[PDB]
RNA sequence: GGGUAGCGGAGAAAUUCCAAUCGAACUUGGAGAUAGCUGGUUCUCUCCGAAAUAGCUUUAGGGCUAGCCUCGAGGUAAAGAGUCAUGGAGGUAGAGCACUGUUUGGACUAGGGGCCCUUCUCGGGUUACCGAAUUCAGAUAAACUCCGAAUGCCAUGUACUUAUACUCGGGAGUCAGACUGCGAGUGAUAAGAUCCGUAGUCGAAAGGGAAACAGCCCAGACCACCAGUUAAGGUCCCCAAAUAUAUGUUAAGUGGAAAAGGAUGUGGGGUUGCUUAGACAACCAGGAUGUUGGCUUAGAAGCAGCCACCAUUGAAAGAGUGCGUAAUAGCUCACUGGUCGAGUGACCCCGCGCCGAAAAUGUACCGGGGCUAAACAUAUUACCGAAACUGUGGAUGAACC
RNA sequence: AUAGGCCCAGGCGACUGUUUAGCAAAAACACAGGUCUCUGCAAAACCGUAAGGUGACGUAUAGGGGCUGACGCCUGCCCGGUGCUGGAAGGUUAAGAGGAGUGCUUAGCUUCGGCGAAGGUACGAAUUGAAGCCCCAGUAAACGGCGGCCGUAACUAUAACGGUCCUAAGGUAGCGAAAUUCCUUGUCGGGUAAGUUCCGACCCGCACGAAAGGCGCAACGAUCUGGGCACUGUCUCAACGAGAGACUCGGUGAAAUUAUAGUACCUGUGAAGAUGCAGGUUACCCGCGACAGGACGGAAAGACCCCGUGGAGCUUUACUGCAAC
RNA sequence: CUGGGGCGGUCGCCUCCUAAAGAGUAACGGAGGCGCCCAAAGGUUCCCUCAGAAUGGAUGGAAAUCAUUCGCAGAGUGUAAAGGCACAAGGGAGCUUGACUGCGAGACUGACAAGUCGAGCAGGGACGAAAGUCGGGCUUAGUGAUCCGGUGGUUCCGCAUGGAAGGGCCAUCGCUCAACGGAUAAAAGCUACCCCGGGGAUAACAGGCUUAUCUCCCCCAAGAGUCCACAUCGACGGGGAGGUUUGGCACCUCGAUGUCGGCUCGUCGCAUCCUGGGGCUGUAGUCGGUCCCAAGGGUUGGGCUGUUCGCCCAUUAAAGCGGCAC
RNA sequence: CUGGUAGUUAUGGCGAGAAGGUCACACCCGUUCCCAUACCGAACACGGUAGUUAAGCUUCUCUGCGCCAAUGGUAGUUGGGGGCUUCCCCCUGCGAGAGUAGGUCGCUGCCGGG
């Protein structure tokens, strides 16, 4: 997951105040994975609790991905002192507030779909809860 | 290749509402019309308005969107 | 949108240079990247100040611009400076084949032990490209020669403590990763099953001839190695329990590929994967005799195999892709020799047959008498041996079969 | 014994030697060279008391003007400060999707590309391979806004408090700032980092607390007192004051470092299934029959594997829950009557705890002792506790009578 | 008692000499030899303002300067650029010469307005006026520089031979992991039980490279590098003995250093590394012989590093000058 | 200038974001522009409305022009961006030169130098029937002082007097002075042969903070392991501890904290190399593997490399990893 | 009653449906004159009033689109305190945006004709 194209390659981490201002209620699939706590998802691990959430369904059921990374982020390589500007993108991260419903799956049973959110769940540096509509 | 930046234009209010102001007394600094000139106020040539009398300035709105600026004496 | 590169070759009186380059287009296809041009340069030995003659160095920055390659690649290893000289000449990127290699690889590449062989191998490879770098780094700007107490050189340790020191860190990794394979190994090796090992070059086949024979003769025929039309498919051993109709057991074990003019950095780490093929019963040479350059392929494997280190062992030169010609037949032998299709379960019922002349040899027939209070034993024939006929007595039973000398022991009674 | 002398000699050449001096000798003079640099600059009390910023600078550790201090004087609907009221400018927080960008999933047709193709791929029939619109639903923004606060800012008043303000002169110092909180950037949403904004303290602030501890918490030292009351923080002993009162929690020395994650810890709630016409636990029978159900296989007889998974005797027993056999035999469960005589089994929420938890001289992650409260929670009240404030006496500046 | 250790194999320098008085003795300097160049004698060159000198009481087989460095074999291609030397007489240029004219001034003349001689004065055009430069030739033991592309070379020549393009010309002979080698502890061998050093073949400098010489080379070296024999307290691993000092006594008697000191340890704290602060833990008072962990011990206002509109020496196609020619 | 200095980049002006809803506000923070242009692209009068789409039409094609309907701007606005603009500031046409001279109450902005807006008055005009508007351009960049020269003008001065020379005043022109408040008309390097003044204001060593990186330990479990996730391993991802690495920062020390390796002497941690005890094992046995407990003692001679490290020879029960100013 | 002309954030607008007409208003007929078209009497201008409410115009109904819009709650936040500090919580005051109840097919002034 990565914006076709952006308006500005280098933007601000901003902040994660306050309960997440929309996509707090399963509004597609059955079960939701909820963010408890703020977080930053990068697309590595939105694409590792993807695959881990697939996988177990067996291309069995719906995975709406409800969580988009448009914010990209930089660093300084090892060695290289502060200043001389900005460094250059790494990669692209969702800033996640709370209450959040990163994922959501139907088409699948509750045992399983409970099942493949909790191994999706392992791999977001978050604490998730599932949540049904 | 960025560092640069023009000296800003100390634009906006110059005189606040209900404050009496001589002839020639600049009220607003902007580009374009924020505010429109209204009774006994004009504008220059940089769209600043300038009371054309002495006089008390009063901010109105002047049409749902619009905003002017009077001096009443 | 896979990027433009330019490929760039130069025959040291090669023996089939227009191959090499085919093969270096092949591998930037399989790393994702657009062969627009092609520059071949006929000269004897290789200028080890540009790889190419200064003079084609140009006729290269010419035809990047007018075809639009973003960087340039090159058929053999370049020096460091070799390196350096065309950055600066032809102001583009440059990746030697071996650089391209060691990306396909580290892409390619979803287990520990072979990404830490891969990281091993692109560190030996670019510590050097660094060295000049890291040396000629700061020696304009230095500390006045360091005519202070501060101490030590800037010099060495530059790179040395920054790559070389991981590199030692990384080996002392690897080899904790290989001598676990000590203890996966123990069983097979302490029950003496024999183990037949298939190589070959990529696309050869191979992963396939194994989902073939685990098809028709796995207990559990769940399990297929993954096969797919790209360079370098397979990079982990797998080893599999083939079970003959007849109940003969053997290993099956497939590997990595090989490729001509393979990193001698990558093939230090191969070693590791090989240890099974080295240690193999049986060694199935797998080439794709459809392709035109399979003579060209099969001496390559060979060459490459000794300095692996498979020495002395009984090999079998299958020749694969049958299908895809009109005039060959199927299933035939000439010794080594064995044509076939890794599609097809004739080719494969006729390479089992091959393998079970070069294993099973010491199975021969023995009559054996056992009464009906230790069946046990019936059951161990019937599981562990291949039987003819199968007799009944009012004392016992009598059973005629192929078992091995080690089962000659145990039912020596009978 | 002689010669070559410093803008110079001499040199088989090293910047080598020219009186213990040599990339240019020594001595006297110009000369108290110059030094935006370092060091130093000597009696006392009283009153006030900064700055470490802006702009420009061959400027960046210098300077100049301004800002901030001080002294004097002047005029002065008091023009300064706070709050209330009233008016107003302004697009931040939030929010929103009306625009612009980023974006998910439907539905909808265009088309092109796959796919078959009487075809010249002109035209058909399919597509889920792409597709640009289109709507429906749903997201997202420092450089988006249909919206839009709190504050802050500018004014006005015939409002109530308060006491500065401005102008002109004389004299400055300052132009390295620091940390803490809050809002931002840079950084890795690292730094006792860096750079702004904004408040505070330090600087230039002693006192009490935080073991010790510029920058944190409390609070401003005119002098004296063997007086009093309080602040933060405390009250078992070191050590002044509660071994205080009430009701709970914790067993970890948690308290008195540490996360993902893991778990039959313990307290409280709240749903809910079975239950003296007998549950749940154990103990006493039974746990059969078609029948080794069929296929498969050497063998598969509940129990390698595949496919079915019906009925039967009644108390009910699966075409079988685990072991077991080579296959059988054998032991066991489910599932029922009997005995026994009260509870027993799921799920969710909250409190406090547990594991996860390894570093180098010595206990060493409460200052110590030590604590099962001397810990924690909620509520209460006494006391201790400062150079705070008060009392008494004294000294002293200013203003006004 | 006093009197060479020796051998094998490399690098460098021919050699004996010379050198950084006081950290370098060498591979550096010198050297004989080589070559270039200047110099016709009041020589050139050098010192000096000059006179006067050295050169030389010499005279081209001589003298000055540059480079190279015995000897042996050799020293390739390039004169396009830069220098030097010569040529040519066009172009440009200075002072000087020349003085057409033009301002200013005024005796007059004025039709008002303006004209205006003579003289004076301030400028001044053409024309004239050298070297240098611009231009042409030579010169590399002057400063310097010494390429590609495409085929055939079946081999074998890392660098041939044949086509082309460009160049002033394309690095010749010889040599090559080197006092020179990035990949590189290059590859194979030797030597060792084990050899990143050493030695010798392959590959190798994008060609190191021919008088800032290339390649050899007997003799020579307090030169550097590798190996061997001798021999041994160098070491395994230390022991004993002698003298001088140390120590005690008698005599004599300094120094650097030093805020005052009744000057523990641990863990912490703090300008972030504490004898001195906190909490603990230890500890009777005073010495002597020893040892150096600490007192961020002593010594020297850090040589490194930065800064200062601080110096100084050196360079040059930095600026501006000056001698000399 | 500079998260030491050098190298690179930058230096003046305009627009935006950063900027915390007045103004202002830093960084070698994030983005772009400028060093002009226009005789109309200026003034004024009058008149007008754009983009795009649908639909139909010859050359005509997806797209030229024409017609109709729907179209608040999805166009345009010389030129970046922001703020404006359909009573248009956008588009036509007619006449014009106000892209006027003298000024200017009073404001804005500013340390100063400068910069910005300005009703209104007079002279004389342009357009307009008049009202009126017009001292350039929708607004905000498009520039550079003084000194010294040049040209033009002049009821100014003219060194006894008349002139003149020369100066003054008004107008205007000549340097990338761009390091853009401009040291001069005129300015590059080396110092390891160095020197002085200073600085822990500022680097190299060690300490400190930090812990991205590093080492170690974990979570999840797709895989590997002959069947078989968890004997032994473990991708994609996730969470910690440590303070030995590579780094960041510049807080102590520049009136000196004076050095890598080795030698001598150790001491400490445990994340254990050996030896001791145990659990699991792909533990038959032997030989092993892995984890838990365990720091008492032990833990090597050589060759090569200056080498820590490494490689090798030969041993050993073992040839542990770290800390202590590496 | 209708023509003109103002004011008022669209509660005023748009869209849909209906009715009305010498009392104006309008379209409508003409191009001789003033005056027009970068071509066109379309427009502009001028002269007519045969013809008609079809359109604009005026009045009436409608909530489909827009527009306006409480209360309550929430977000945020000044000040004051706490934490386990990517942030979070408590007290006091202020208090959105969205959404909702609902409101709206205007209101108001002068002048002429009726
Ligand atoms: N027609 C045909 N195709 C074959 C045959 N054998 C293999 N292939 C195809 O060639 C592909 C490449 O062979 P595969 O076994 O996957 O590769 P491999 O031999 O394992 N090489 P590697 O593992 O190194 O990538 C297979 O995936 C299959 O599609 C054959 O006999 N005939
Ligand atoms: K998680
Ligand atoms: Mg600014
Ligand atoms: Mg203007
Ligand atoms: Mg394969
Ligand atoms: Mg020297
Ligand atoms: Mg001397
Ligand atoms: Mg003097
Ligand atoms: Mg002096
Ligand atoms: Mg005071
Ligand atoms: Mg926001
Ligand atoms: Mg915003
Ligand atoms: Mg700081
Ligand atoms: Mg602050
Ligand atoms: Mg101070
Ligand atoms: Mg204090
Ligand atoms: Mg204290
Ligand atoms: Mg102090
Ligand atoms: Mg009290
Ligand atoms: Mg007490
Ligand atoms: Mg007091
Ligand atoms: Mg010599
Ligand atoms: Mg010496
Ligand atoms: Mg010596
Ligand atoms: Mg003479
Ligand atoms: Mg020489
Ligand atoms: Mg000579
Ligand atoms: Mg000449
Ligand atoms: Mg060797
Ligand atoms: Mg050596
Ligand atoms: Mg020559
Ligand atoms: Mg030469
Ligand atoms: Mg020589
Ligand atoms: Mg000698
Ligand atoms: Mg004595
Ligand atoms: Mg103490
Ligand atoms: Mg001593
Ligand atoms: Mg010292
Ligand atoms: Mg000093
Ligand atoms: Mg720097
Ligand atoms: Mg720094
Ligand atoms: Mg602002
Ligand atoms: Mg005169
Ligand atoms: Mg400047
Ligand atoms: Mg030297
Ligand atoms: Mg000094
Ligand atoms: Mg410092
Ligand atoms: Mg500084
Ligand atoms: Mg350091
Ligand atoms: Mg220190
Ligand atoms: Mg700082
Ligand atoms: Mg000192
Ligand atoms: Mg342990
Ligand atoms: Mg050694
Ligand atoms: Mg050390």
């Amino acid at each position: 997951l990565v914006p076709k194209r952006v308006k500005y390659r280098r933007e601000f981490r901003g902040n994660m105040r306050g309960r997440a201002k929309g996509g707090t209620e399963v509004a597609f699939g059955e079960y939701g994975l909820q963010a408890v706590e703020a977080s930053w998802i990068t697309n590595r691990q939105i694409e590792a609790a993807r695959i881990a959430m697939t996988r177990y369904m067996k291309r069995g059921g719906k995975v709406w991905i409800k969580i988009f990374p448009h914010k990209s982020y930089t660093s300084k390589p090892i060695g290289v002192r502060m200043g001389k500007g900005k460094g250059a993108p790494e990669g692209w991260v969702s800033p996640v507030k709370r209450g959040k419903i990163m994922f959501e799956i139907a088409g699948v049973p509750e045992d399983v779909a409970r099942e493949a959110l909790r191994l999706a769940a392992h791999k977001l540096p978050v604490k998730t809860k599932i949540v049904k509509r | 290749s960025n560092g640069r930046d023009s000296e800003s234009k100390r634009l906006g209010a110059k005189r606040a509402d209900g404050q009496f102001v001589t002839g020639g007394s600049i009220l607003y600094r902007q580009r374009g019309t924020k505010i429109y000139p209204g009774t006994n106020v004009g504008r220059g040539g940089d769209d600043t308005l300038f009371a054309k009398t002495d006089g008390v300035v009063r901010f109105e709105r002047m049409g749902r969107d619009k905003k002017k600026v009077s001096v009443y004496p | 949108m896979e990027k433009k590169v330019l490929i760039v070759g130069i025959s040291q009186k090669q023996k089939d240079f227009d191959y090499s380059m085919e093969e270096l287009a092949n591998l930037a296809a399989a790393n994702n990247m657009e062969v627009v041009g092609e520059i071949r340069q006929n000269i004897d030995r290789e200028n080890r100040a540009t790889y190419v003659g200064k003079g084609k160095v140009d006729e290269i920055k010419g035809l990047a611009e007018m075809q639009d390659a973003r960087l340039i690649i090159f058929n053999d290893e370049l020096s460091p400076s070799q390196i350096r000289n065309l950055e600066e000449a032809l102001e583009l990127d440059v990746m030697d084949r071996t650089g391209l290699i060691l990306a396909i690889f580290a892409n390619r590449a979803k287990t520990k032990e072979a990404q830490l062989q891969v990281q091993i191998a692109k560190l030996q490879y670019e510590l050097p490209r660094i060295f000049g770098q890291g040396e000629d780094m700061d020696q304009q700007s230095g500390k006045g020669g360091l005519s202070n107490r501060g101490s030590g050189e800037k010099k060495i340790e530059t790179d040395r403590r920054t790559i070389k020191h991981q590199i030692r860190h990384l080996q002392k990794e690897l080899d904790m990763l290989v001598d676990d394979r000590e203890v996966r190994r123990r069983k097979r090796k302490k029950n003496e099953i024999p183990v037949v090992s298939l190589v070959g070059y990529t696309n050869a086949g191979k992963s396939t001839t194994m989902n073939g024979l685990v098809r028709a003769y796995s207990e559990t025929a769940d399990k297929q190695v993954f096969e797919k039309d790209m360079l370098f498919a397979t990079l982990e051993t797998s080893v599999r329990e083939i079970v003959l109709p007849d109940n003969k057991q053997f290993l099956l074990t497939d590997t990595v590929g090989f490729v001509s003019k393979l990193p001698h950095q990558l093939v230090k780490a191969f070693r590791s994967t090989l240890e099974e093929a080295r240690d193999a019963d049986l060694l199935i040479h797998v080439v794709d005799y459809s392709d035109p350059h399979y003579k060209t392929m099969m001496k390559t494997t060979e060459e490459t195999l000794k300095v692996v280190g498979v020495e002395d062992v009984p090999v079998i030169y299958a020749y694969n892709k049958a299908d895809l010609l009109e005039d060959e037949m199927y299933p035939k032998q000439t010794g080594n020799t064995i044509i076939f299709s890794a599609r097809e379960e004739e080719s494969l019922e006729f390479l089992t047959e091959v393998i079970r002349k070069e294993l099973f040899a010491s199975y021969e027939k023995a009559t054996f008498l056992i009464p009906f209070e230790a069946g046990q034993v019936v059951a161990y024939l019937n599981e562990h041996a291949d039987i003819l006929e199968t007799e009944y007595l009012e004392n016992g039973t009598q059973i005629v079969a192929e078992v091995s000398p080690a089962d000659l022991q145990k039912l020596a009674e009978y």
